[PDB]
């Protein structure tokens, strides 16, 4: 309906506020700041006359791609709210706008904040709910995000928004079968923000989990949503366009020479993590996203996100100098390179990463006659010592541990070869 | 918490604007 923006003093001079208004939506901006401006300090209490400040600065940051610029629309955003007789929808909107701006800049703390005060200034909304919800989620507060959707779910049970939230919460924490009715409903409601690929992840992968076999209906469906590149590429972090394929042959990747040192060092490489495993066990962590049906898995990780961890390159010292000869791999900010430990009676789930953007090589360093195996897609194979395997772990692929000893591989992610200069330079880290 | 293996995170980067 109609936003009421008005004050009473605000209508009184609704000739200068729609003029300033009118010299925005015609584009001119830098008129607009200069009405606004004077409105501003003529009528010092207006919030019409403010919320307009703020919403030129905004358009500004948009024409002049300018964080900082936005940074200013940010803080009048809030003014705007600091002063009297606001009318609930411009008090609403202003405080909205502030946060989903926040959020656009990263400040995701920041905008935390606003939404909570949003709540705590609209109870009966639940929208703003959902939105607080969104707000915890997006700082790693799981545990406040799905208190405030059982509390959306209390009054409104059928929002699908707050279902397929509840349900990715739910699946996060491994309360699988929990989950899937929430992320199921919370889809087929079509209520906006479920149209997402990460609901049709989950809930497929769910459903894999639980031998549910209609996961693939929900695959297809997310495929023909857009969401994912194919119904076996189902990464969410991509650049579209990329050479798409399970299986990679070194001379298709054209890291000859990284492949090449990785083959003719290899046992160097294995000592190193040998030794590790000898005497600084405790530089191999669990695997800890989810990703085990059962076993132990552990891995020893020299690069992520483009970052060489010193200390535990101390402990692979001539790896870590072997490798920083290859920008392909050390640079390669969505991907890591790492050393993965495997033992008997593991089993991992069906799964994916997360970005198209990387290309994952494996050499084999110490590996049983028997029993281990790892598909991608619909090939399956196995590793070899000192013999280098690549994969596109943007598709589903599953791996299994059924020897009688361990199985030590060196993990090495790549850009993916087709990736500009500039794609590796700017893609934000994953 | 980082997406590394897998895509468990609601959301795997951190924005910066423009
Ligand atoms: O087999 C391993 O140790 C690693 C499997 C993991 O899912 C990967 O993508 O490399
Ligand atoms: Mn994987």
């Amino acid at each position: 309906k109609k936003p009421k923006l008005l004050n009473k003093f605000d209508k009184t001079i609704k000739a200068e506020l729609d003029a300033a208004e009118k010299l925005r939506k015609r584009g001119k901006i830098e008129e607009a700041v200069n009405a606004f401006k004077e409105l501003v300090r003529k009528y010092p209490q207006s919030p019409r006359a403010r919320y307009g400040k703020a919403q030129c600065e905004d358009d500004l940051a948009e024409k002049r791609r300018s964080n900082e610029v936005l940074r200013g629309a940010i803080e009048t955003y809030q003014e705007v709210a600091s002063l009297p007789d606001v009318p609930a929808d411009l008090l609403k909107l202003s405080l909205k706008r502030r946060s989903d701006r926040q959020q656009f800049l990263g400040h995701m703390r920041g905008s935390l904040l606003t939404l909570q005060r949003l709540v705590q200034l609209f109870p009966n909304d639940t929208s703003l709910k959902n939105d607080l919800g969104v707000g915890y989620l997006l700082i790693g507060d799981n545990d406040n995000a799905k208190k405030v959707y059982e509390e959306v779910l209390s009054v409104t049970p059928n929002d699908g928004f707050a279902k397929v939230h509840y349900g990715f919460i739910l699946k996060a924490q491994n309360k699988i079968a929990e989950s899937i009715p929430y992320l199921k409903e919370g889809i087929e409601s079509g209520d906006p923000g479920t149209d997402d690929g990460r609901f049709y992840f989950h809930l497929g992968d769910a459903m894999q989990r639980v031998g549910n076999k209609e996961a693939y209906k929900w695959y297809e469906l997310g495929h023909k949503r857009g969401h994912f590149a194919s119904v076996w590429q189902r990464s969410l972090y991509n650049v579209n366009g990329l050479k798409a394929q399970p299986w990679w042959t070194p001379k298709e990747t054209g890291y000859t020479e990284l492949v090449k040192s990785l083959e003719r060092n290899w046992k160097l490489i294995r000592d190193e993590g040998l030794a590790v495993m000898d005497k600084a066990k405790g530089l191999f962590l669990p695997e800890d996203e989810n990703l085990r049906e059962k076993g132990d898995w552990s891995q020893f990780t020299l690069w992520q996100q483009g970052r060489r961890n010193e200390n535990a390159c101390k402990g692979a010292p001539k790896t870590c100098t072997l490798l920083e000869k290859f920008p392909e791999t050390t640079g390669c900010r969505r991907g890591q390179i790492k050393y993965s430990i495997m033992h008997p009676g593991t089993h991992v789930w069906p799964h994916t990463g997360p970005t198209n953007c990387r290309l994952r090589m494996h050499l084999g360093l110490v590996i049983p006659k028997e029993g281990c195996k790892i598909r991608c897609a619909n090939e399956t194979k196995t590793w070899e010592e000192g013999k280098v395997l690549i994969f596109d772990d943007s598709f589903e692929h599953e791996v299994w541990q059924d020897a009688s000893s361990f199985r030590l591989i060196f993990i090495v992610d790549v850009w993916h070869p087709e990736l500009t200069p500039q794609q590796r330079r700017s893609l934000p880290a994953i | 918490g980082k997406c590394k293996d897998g895509l468990g995170e609601y959301t795997c980067t951190s924005l910066e604007g423009f």
